[PDB]
């Protein structure tokens, strides 16, 4: 199919998503699809996979603890074809600077 | 019978990284080590050897970490690790108290 | 042949002392020190580590941007006490730094210093007990590119 | 991904910086004695790390300086140093199964 | 939530390897430099940390009184070698030193060079894998008094 | 008491282990602590049991305590029932070192 | 002395095998014996052993109320197979039971039959692999009193 | 240099109680037994070996578990313990399978 | 809380039910030389039921019968039997420490 | 969530009390029934039995040939003392057995017997301590012609 | 304090309650109550302790979880002191029978 | 080959441990590997190492092997460069049973 890197096809393969409670939708929005096995859903932009759900566990932050550099979510610019951009700009996380000694780029 | 024993043993410094390099730390999350120390240390820090516990810290930091700069290419996409240079002269664990009696 | 139990031979430290023991962290985030620019949610860092300490039964405590004379009391304070009751003590420390220095509220400082506070000879309380120094200072200066696996 | 190109060192010297290294003439000197006799004794069995340990427990422990002749010198201490940076388990493992 | 296992991280080094891995000590004894008094029974360590390493399923291989040019030769080699096929690597030294600094039988000399030949990106045959040091350097100058403990 | 020699042998009545010496054996600072096989150095509190049928009652002293002033030969309050066959026995000399 | 390696004396069951292996669960609720009343939430106890199972990678496959003459088919056609690829085998069953019996949806039966099909002449493929049953038989008669604490 | 096993080693059978005595059973949430074999295996599974493992879940059964029957004293807070007899020669572990090779 | 009267009992009885058990006349049994091997040997080491299954690993895989005038009882099998119910892992800890 | 630490979920049974426990070893060899031919060597296994145990802090004491009477007077002693200040208690047994039963120097018996002396209803100085059995009893009949495995 | 057993003293003791999104309320109504530190809370119906809450951690089958027996929670009769006793005949878990071989009783 | 004690002998050529009886050791059934002090049975395939200076040929033998054909006295390919020394040296009859 007309591969992963579109937010469409990402969405198209949480078919048969079990798991009810949990957002299928944004869910797949954040670079997640579904690896059709349990309810592993593996990111297309850092190939992190992620299971075991808990009543409340939210997709980004639960995402970011787990993949702590995901270009996408971090905000590099990638691939990602977003069914809708102006949900994912206010859905995504702020931003996260890095540094180690200065370099004033901060809060400069 | 009576023995003595260095001054200089059971400490241990478990400082973030090799001498002579950087230490990554994310604005908005905290320190690459900190992040990592914590992770294991409530995580495991009951259950688990202080050295073998360090190394899992060690772990994290060397291979879940890239530097991620885009507007700094020169620093981008680069690594860390953790530096622990021990003297201890037992196993350290974070025990706690249990037993469980009689009638 | 084979040599009895010692038990100095103890083949773990003693940590069912009456309580964990001290756990001083310190927290740097702003410098009177010229161009050195202020540390970035530093404090999150110590929210966190306070958090698995005191669940660690740890006895935190913690220190804004101290001047480096304010440390020495500090740390001389602490070691200057009764841990015959503990099973240790550990200190941690969040700042800049250089290869071979950490900085204070005011000044850089070589850490050989605290860590003589606490040798058997100066600090028996201790002596034979674990003593814990973090740090996350900047210390150091060269990159590291890595390698792909 | 990508890791370290510094990382899976281990550095594991006589003792702390700055300080003697004390050696018997005719036994060799106080770490090589305790590192082999823990070697020849728990590598396989035992964990580097706390393998090492056991190394520092046995320097730190058994092992006094005796010099009758310099009495400055005399009922000394030493004590190891491990820096490390492994990033996992390090284990003398041998291979072993029994099949059907 | 809980991640997948990635297997890199594997909780342990991988140690099943065709085989152990190399095993150099640099037995240093006798020295060109002045005021260094030969090491008693250095050898003695050497026959001991032999023995149990090949005990250990290691290759080991001995080198005496070297002259610092030849370590660096002999490092250089092994460093350039497929380690693909072994666990890891080792490399023991003994001899005097002073703080920061080690002796080859002509002169000093930091570690860190040494050190350098097996980083990643210098050698990723053991990319990943451990490489470990052990000295037996005087190095250092001040003396430990230590402490008297309770019987035991 | 058992600082000398003759007291460190008539403490090894009852001395089961037949075939390891008894007499030298309580000659070298060892002497019975009455319970198996343990026997305990006066001279540096150390106390070892569970003897192979060839282990040497000096070399294994040595073993498992690497100071023992005796056994180093410090001058020690010693009362040797013999002291030139102590002479030939002990281990010959161990100098310490740290440098040069 | 010391003997070589022999690793015939390897210290752990080797469980690295292409796959787990099978783990059959037998569910009995209904019986068509007299005075068997049906057991209660017998399901919910399977249905976590199916996914506890599987969650360690096992080929987990149940059976309903099963009259014996079926349970033995589906053992010795389990039997009959190759492990050889597999790290071990486990059955499990559900049912009320009796000292020394355990019941099926139309009869009792001493176990000694289905584990007799496991033996290491009778089943090679797991010669030398583990084979696993637990049992959920009301299997006795007399209660346990306890003791306080 | 070729050697035998016993045809009936590498047994194990784990069931609910020791012979002779009741298996008691929620309603609404099932075995004592089941409940906390369940409870161990999805907690220590991959993490534990499989004796001790069966250890806590002897634990689990004995000790957190009351009959409370409030209709029928006689049956009222009674107690249960499994019952593991093993015949494995060597230890079990639900391992997986983990590496990292090289560049 | 209460606690089943039946609980934390180990019958570690030598084969399997319904089965013989082996024994040397002058070596003792099967199952009491595999015992005695592996408590003297891990006995202070290690946990009760590994400990055990080591020695039915013992007497499973290093004894065959030997009857050379009685081939039907020749080359023949053992395996011990470890029904288990404690609660708790057993370990035979000494008593150890170091103070200050 | 996350239940507290209750302690009644201490990981390990203490092993640390004033002492170890009683061991009573029942070391058969001769026996008042017909046809029960003597235990060759049942003795050597009692010394390494005994041997073991004592190096393991035990406190030991053997009982020869005991006709049933005397085994259970034994036991019913052991059984009411105060345990309270050990970690446990041991009973092994060397005879002959059946499928069932087990022999004393005059009857065959079944444990079930002596097994109830210490369920912690009658024997609360072990409630909670750990009561341990070994049986060497050719108890059974059947023998097992095992299965020939591929070198090693 | 005229004591714990009622439910007005269980609610009273989880002043200086944190973590917020959790039910102070209806948590303490079922036997639970603040032991003041962390998130500590306690059962003064089977003594049990249960701390470090996700956020959707449900206090009753939470505490059903770590305590399958609490009299109180099976609907044994306590002392309970219900400042809504219709409010708990809803909120408590339906009905608990045990058995062990037949005895009818269940659904018999 | 080696069968024959002769063969059995001759490959104990270049043999280290010089305290260890190398004849009579070939004598009974073993055989060096040529590795360290590796000796192998021809007999049961047994293979054994790192000798303390008492570890006797026959007992060690018949601790790690319990049931060497050989050794147990079985009737085998044996060719006893003096089959009166065996006769003695070998231990004395094990006899096994399981129940009368
Ligand atoms: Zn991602
Ligand atoms: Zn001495
Ligand atoms: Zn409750
Ligand atoms: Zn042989």
């Amino acid at each position: 199919m007309n591969d992963l890197n579109r937010e469409e096809t990402r969405l198209k393969t949480f078919t048969d998503w079990p798991l009810d409670w949990l957002d299928k939708r944004q869910l797949a929005q954040t670079g997640m699809y579904f690896t059709h096995a349990g309810d592993k859903v593996k990111c297309f932009f850092c190939g992190v996979e992620i299971g075991s759900w808990e009543q409340e566990d939210q997709p980004v932050p639960e995402h970011q603890r787990w993949s702590p550099n995901c270009p996408l979510l971090r905000r590099r610019t990638t691939n990602n074809v977003p069914i809708n951009a102006e949900a994912l700009d206010r859905i995504l996380p702020p931003i996260s600077y890095d540094i180690c000694g200065a370099n004033d780029s901060t809060l400069e | 019978m009576s023995y003595k024993i260095p001054v200089h043993a059971d400490f241990l410094i478990a400082y973030s990284t090799v001498p002579g390099f950087y230490s990554w730390r994310n604005t908005t999350r905290g320190s690459w080590f900190m992040q990592s120390l914590c992770a294991e240390l409530a995580a495991n820090g009951k259950r688990l050897d202080i050295l073998t516990l360090l190394t899992f810290v060690c772990q994290r930091v060397a291979v879940d970490f890239e530097s991620c700069t885009p507007d700094t290419p020169e620093m981008h996409q680069q690594k860390q690790i953790p530096c622990i240079t021990t003297m201890l002269t037992r196993i350290l664990r974070f025990s706690d108290k249990q037993l469980a009696p009689a009638g | 042949a084979l040599g009895s139990v010692t038990d100095r031979h103890a083949a773990e430290y003693n940590m069912r002392h009456k309580n964990r023991g001290m756990a001083l962290i310190f927290n740097h985030e702003h410098f009177e020190v010229p161009t050195l620019k202020s540390r970035a949610g530093t404090n999150v860092d110590c929210e966190n580590l306070t958090r698995v300490l005191k669940q660690l039964d740890f006895e935190v405590t913690v220190y804004k941007d101290c001047r480096y004379k304010d440390i020495l009391r500090t740390i001389e304070y602490a070691a200057s006490q009764n841990h015959s009751d503990s099973d240790c003590i550990l200190v941690a420390i969040l700042s800049h730094g250089e290869m071979g220095y950490i900085y204070a509220k005011d000044t850089q400082y070589k850490l050989d210093n605290i860590w003589s506070f606490f040798t058997a000879n100066h600090c028996p309380s201790l002596a034979g007990k674990p003593k814990l120094f973090f740090i996350q200072a900047c210390q150091g200066d060269r990159l590291d590119g890595g390698v792909t696996m």
